[PDB]
């Protein structure tokens, strides 16, 4: 039913119990009290309902204090319904930021103060404080600022005279006139502000700014009027730009709405096993525990291994573990890894599971004392190592059943040791013609140990004169000899800056020193906004490799995640949809409470788009539980009733969407709405503003397909940037939460399949009607060649008639990228009917195919040329854990499909070989 | 210093790799349910907690109750309304005995979280027992095909083979 018996807890101590109607507002509710209470025990002491706010208990645990009354007890959904009056007054500003963060993060901020860990703490008193002080910085400054802040310039990557309709704020007539393609916006402005005055008069063109109708999408700035995206797109299609003057006022108006050294301890580093507890293993067998030292993936010294105990769930070792390192030599990110397995008695050994620990702490101190690790369960991967340095060094937070290993790091000094600072590794880090030769070949690849050592010594060469190969010369550094690492550091502090592709790589699990990182970060802060976008899923999952929380990258991610709304909107989302992950919960939690108290503003958008997921959510449960049931007609009619439900209805509409937050989805249109007949039953939620779509699907992880479409993207991307347009489609995709996410709907679009039912030339015949055909095709052309050479380089086998679509325009494009990277080698495909509309009917049209050709050809060459971006971007990626992208074999991919190993003219040799046996094997199939 | 025909040994590489894929199949369902019941414990006891904090609130309200009726119950007993004491009275009876069907509710979610627990527990064990089995598995499916290889066994046969 809709009634729900709530419990109100009076301030008087008075309690009473009655029904509501669930969509009742609070403020109807406190209507309904009031109306009670007078006949209920001292009323009279009672101030008015406006004194008061009700409390509740929250989905995370957390008491919530009520100050949005209008809000709906089922959108509530307090734990139980018990509502308690409590004074309104306090730090109210406070309280209802806490509780807003917590729902909307997933995860209750009291469950980090919990923990009573004190590197949490340190986090976010600090991270929250710079946060909060960059978002009190921004309100000061002038509309130009925020407008840069909130509404980033969408520009391609980048004379005809065409017409623009312009209007103004608030105006049912409009001025439809031309202007220069190669026209700056000041003097767009300028001119319907003339042909506003002309036709009262008059103030300057410098108050304004331009809006796109219907669009949070604003042009200003310096750029010529053809490079923004809104401009490039309609004068290429050839329909007018609606343009609106927006005044400076309402654009603030939206803003307005001690004495013992590390290095003196010259005596072996050693752990005291304990004991291990809830172990659940085969009685039969017995159980051992496997620990060594690691920096990044390389040992510091050999691994050294406990004896045997009978298999029971509490086994106690009590064992003196020592290393073949002593203490003074230990890095600052030293890795000490665990990995509990059960063995049959010495007369397959099963891994358990594993834990990995610093050494040192978050504030540079040699731990001591007892620890308790909860294990997380080793899987069995292909590559079966015993231990997992790679690991994260976070406790497994299932602390209630998960398996522990007890250890105690033992004092070594009186007095507590840190790993020394700057100033005293640059004190001890300071001090031919046929080596400098062989110096030059080493670098142009994994280096041998006899290669290691002549690097090693030439290492001052290497900075001279290879500042490029820094990350050869930090893999070759012995990390378990404190005089070799103050050497390395030394050189590191003096380093000259690398570019962005360099730095790229330096952020992978192989350097974990955290000057190492520092310095990758430094070159990373060239990066635009738009550049870095580009990497953001990156430089996230790197997130994963880190030893701390307070590091340098996540302190770089806020800083561009404050000064950009749409990187702060997409790394909430790419945090957000991990929560769920155990091993990342708390680093993320963390992330995304000290960014949302720096964006209050954009808080608010994304609170709007987590409640109608969380409909959709709702939504697509009811019709997969249908379906089973009953047919499709009927399913649908139940899914659109279940959708004019006031609740849904109004959480579903009116919100900027998560795949690009400058499209606002205005109304429902729920007679278009439906479900897709694949196996999750995905939604298709249609709206209309001033037609877009959205498709939400549940049960599928859809990180692959927003990986791949990523890299088709950056692809356009750098295409683009040598002047070819090979007319792509890298649509919106966007994981939001546990096998959850959207993608964007490509209107005016149908399958191969269903356009079958040649019939491909036809189909675009009827849609381009006449003089508009020869676009259509060249349209057709241009991105047949684009995804023929994507899907072939990033390996995505699968492509049939299903899941490749056309657009009315002529443009193809693919669909559904669950699998890449050949999961044998996917050969370069070209299919003869895309031929056959290629040619324009004829059988034999070598001017238009040797364009094609052409086409196929430079796309790939450019991919080349970046070749090294693309193996980078990958090697971060396997932070992931997609199990298509986890090893090294998966980047030789990629490798071998650019032909890195050889040279250009080499390379393109082989692609036409491929390309020709590809047309040949066109007319097989 | 360092065996059949290859017939033979290619329809054993056949069997064990049918072997592998289906000991891969149950792990992979064990997983599943290692992580959902994973999942489904942490918010039990987020619940609990939920509980608690509702709890707490209740026992402030007797508190409150107790501190603030004094004044007016004596108030009145002097006034004669020992009739308005005995309402504010029955009024607390009710909130004491709704906060006992909130503690009962609490230790049924504690009793099935102690269920769950061990369902958890027993799912971790049946996984490391399969462990053995899936890696010994793995290993004697490449090195059929490694012998195989080497044998000079082309790529095609080989891919019949593996399914
Ligand atoms: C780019 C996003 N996108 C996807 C998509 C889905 N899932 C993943 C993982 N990626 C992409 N499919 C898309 C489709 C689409 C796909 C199949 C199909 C149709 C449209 C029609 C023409 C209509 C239809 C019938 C019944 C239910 C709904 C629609 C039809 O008969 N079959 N159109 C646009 N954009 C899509």
């Amino acid at each position: 039913n809709q009634s729900v018996v709530v419990d109100f807890l009076l301030p008087t101590g008075v309690y009473l119990n009655f029904p509501v109607s669930r969509n009742a507002n609070l403020s109807t509710i406190k209507q309904l009290l009031w109306h009670r209470a007078q006949y209920e025990p001292l009323f009279h002491m009672l101030s008015g309902p406006e004194a008061y706010v009700f409390t509740c208990i929250n989905q995370t645990a957390e008491q919530q204090e009520l100050e949005d009354e209008q809000r709906r007890l089922c959108d509530v959904q307090p734990f139980l319904p018990v509502l308690r009056l409590v004074a309104r007054e306090g730090d109210r500003v406070k309280k209802l930021i806490n509780s807003q963060i917590s729902l909307l993060i997933g995860k209750g901020l009291h469950e980090f103060d919990s923990l009573c860990d004190p590197e949490v703490n340190d986090f976010r008193a600090k991270m929250c404080q710079f946060c909060e002080e960059a978002a009190a910085r921004r309100q000061q400054l002038g509309w130009e600022a925020w407008l840069q802040y909130s509404f980033p310039l969408q520009l391609e990557p980048s004379n005809r005279a065409l017409l623009v309709n312009v209007k103004f704020e608030g105006s049912e007539e409009s001025f439809t006139f031309q202007v220069s393609t190669k026209d700056v916006p000041l003097a767009l402005m300028a001119c319907a502000l003339r042909k506003k005055a002309t036709v009262r008069q008059v103030e300057q063109p410098e108050d304004y700014t331009l809006q796109v109708n219907g669009r949070h999408e604003y042009l200003y700035g310096s750029y010529p009027l053809c490079q923004f995206q809104y401009i490039c797109s309609c004068l290429h299609s050839g329909l007018t730009p609606h343009l609106t003057m927006v005044h400076s006022s309402s654009i603030l108006a939206m803003r307005d709405e001690s004495s013992v050294s590390l290095w003196s301890l010259e005596q072996p580093f050693r752990i005291e096993l304990i004991q291990g507890s809830k172990v659940n293993a085969d009685e039969r067998m017995k159980l051992v525990v496997q620990a060594g030292l690691f920096h990044g993936n390389e040992m510091l010294c050999k691994t050294v291994s406990s004896s045997e105990v009978s298999v029971c769930s509490e086994p106690v070792w009590k064992q003196r573990l020592e290393f073949d390192i002593n203490i003074c030599d230990l890095p600052r990110m030293a890795r000490l890894c665990f990995a509990l397995y059960a063995v049959i008695e010495k007369a397959a050994d099963c891994p358990i599971a594993w834990a990995n620990l610093m050494l040192f702490d978050y504030k540079d101190q040699l731990k001591t004392g007892e620890r308790c690790l909860y294990m997380w369960p080793s899987v069995p991967d292909e590559k079966g190592e015993l231990l997992n340095p790679t690991g994260t060094v976070r406790s497994n937070p299932n602390t209630d059943s998960a398996a522990a290993l007890l250890i105690c790091l033992p004092e070594v000094a009186p007095h507590p040791v840190y790993y020394p600072a700057l100033e005293k590794i640059l004190e001890l880090g300071r001090h031919t013609e046929e080596e400098q030769l062989q110096l030059r070949e080493i670098l142009e690849g994994e280096l041998y140990e006899h290669e290691k050592d002549l690097v090693w010594k030439l290492r001052h060469e290497v900075q001279e004169h290879f500042p490029e190969a820094l990350a050869r010369l930090l893999l070759v550094t012995k990390w378990n000899k404190h005089e070799d690492v103050a050497q390395m550091l030394y050189l590191l502090c003096s380093w000259p800056e690398l570019p962005v592709l360099s730095a790229l790589e330096l952020l992978d699990f192989s350097f974990p020193d955290c000057h190492v990182g520092s310095f990758a970060i430094k070159s990373l802060r060239k990066l635009t906004d738009d550049e870095l976008f580009q990497y953001l899923l990156q430089l996230v999952q790197v997130l994963k490799y880190e030893s701390y929380l307070d590091c340098e990258l996540t302190k770089f991610l806020l800083d561009r995640a404050l000064a950009n709304r749409k990187i702060g909107h997409f790394l909430f989302w790419h945090l957000r949809s991990e929560m769920h992950v155990p091993s990342v919960a708390l680093r993320f939690g963390l992330i995304l409470e000290a960014y949302c108290r720096g964006s209050t503003h954009h808080m608010k958008v994304l609170m709007k788009q987590g409640e109608a997921l969380s409909k959709l959510k709702a939504l697509n449960d009811f019709v997969k539980l249908s379906s089973q049931k009953t047919p499709k007609p009927q399913t649908k009619e139940l899914m659109h009733l279940c959708m004019r439900q006031e609740a849904y209805l109004e959480a579903l509409s009116h919100l900027q969407s998560p795949l690009d937050p400058s499209t606002l989805l205005a109304e429902v249109c729920v007679e278009q709405c439906t479900f897709m007949d694949s196996k999750m039953k995905p939604l298709w939620i249609m709206y209309s503003n001033e037609s877009v779509g959205i498709i939400f699907k549940n049960g599928d992880d859809l990180r692959q397909d927003m990986l791949t479409l990523q890299m088709i993207q950056l692809m356009d991307v750098l295409w683009k940037q040598e002047g070819l347009d090979l007319r792509m489609t890298p649509y919106g995709c966007l994981p939001t939460g546990d096998r959850t996410g959207l993608i964007e709907v490509v209107l005016r679009s149908d399958t191969i399949a269903n356009i079958q039912l040649d019939a491909l030339l036809n189909w675009l015949k009827s849609k381009n009607p006449g003089e508009a055909l020869d676009r259509a095709i060249e349209e057709f052309t241009l991105s047949c060649a684009g995804y023929c050479v994507a899907t072939y380089v990033l390996g995505i086998g699968d492509r049939h008639s299903d899941n490749i679509m056309i657009r009315e325009s002529g443009q193809l494009f693919h669909i559904d990228f669950g699998h890449f990277l050949g999961n044998e080698r996917v050969p370069f495909i070209l299919t003869y009917d895309f031929v056959h509309v290629i040619q324009q009917g004829k059988t034999n049209n070598s001017e238009k195919f040797e364009r094609f050709r052409g086409y196929c050809e430079r796309a790939y060459t450019i991919l080349r040329r970046h070749g090294l971006l693309f193996l980078h971007l990958f090697a971060l990626m396997r932070a992931a854990g997609l199990p298509e992208l986890s090893c090294s074999k998966d980047i030789q991919y990629l490798k071998d499909s650019l032909a890195l190993g050889k040279t250009e003219e080499e390379a393109l040799k082989h692609f036409r070989v491929k390309f020709n046996e590809a047309l040949r094997e066109s007319w097989k199939t | 210093y360092q065996e059949d025909n290859i017939e033979a040994v290619g329809k054993k590489l056949h069997e064990y790799n049918t072997q592998f894929q289906e000991k891969s199949r149950e792990y992979d369902r064990l997983y599943e349910d290692y992580t959902r019941t994973s999942q489904e414990i942490q918010m039990k006891r987020t619940a609990i907690e939920a509980f608690n904090e509702t709890i707490k609130i209740f026992e402030e309200q007797c508190q409150t109750q107790e501190r603030y009726s004094k004044e007016y119950i004596e108030k009145f007993k002097r006034e004669g309304n020992e009739t308005e004491i005995q309402r504010i009275m029955h009024n607390y009876e009710k909130l004491k005995s709704r906060i006992s069907e909130i503690v009962d509710s609490r230790r049924r979610l504690e009793e099935d979280l102690k269920k769950q627990a061990a369902e958890y527990r027993e799912i971790d064990k049946r996984m490391n027992s399969i462990k053995p089995d899936l890696i010994q598995l793995r290993k004697t499916r490449d090195q059929y095909l490694m012998w195989l290889t080497q044998k000079g066994v082309r790529q095609k046969k080989l891919n019949e083979w593996l399914g």
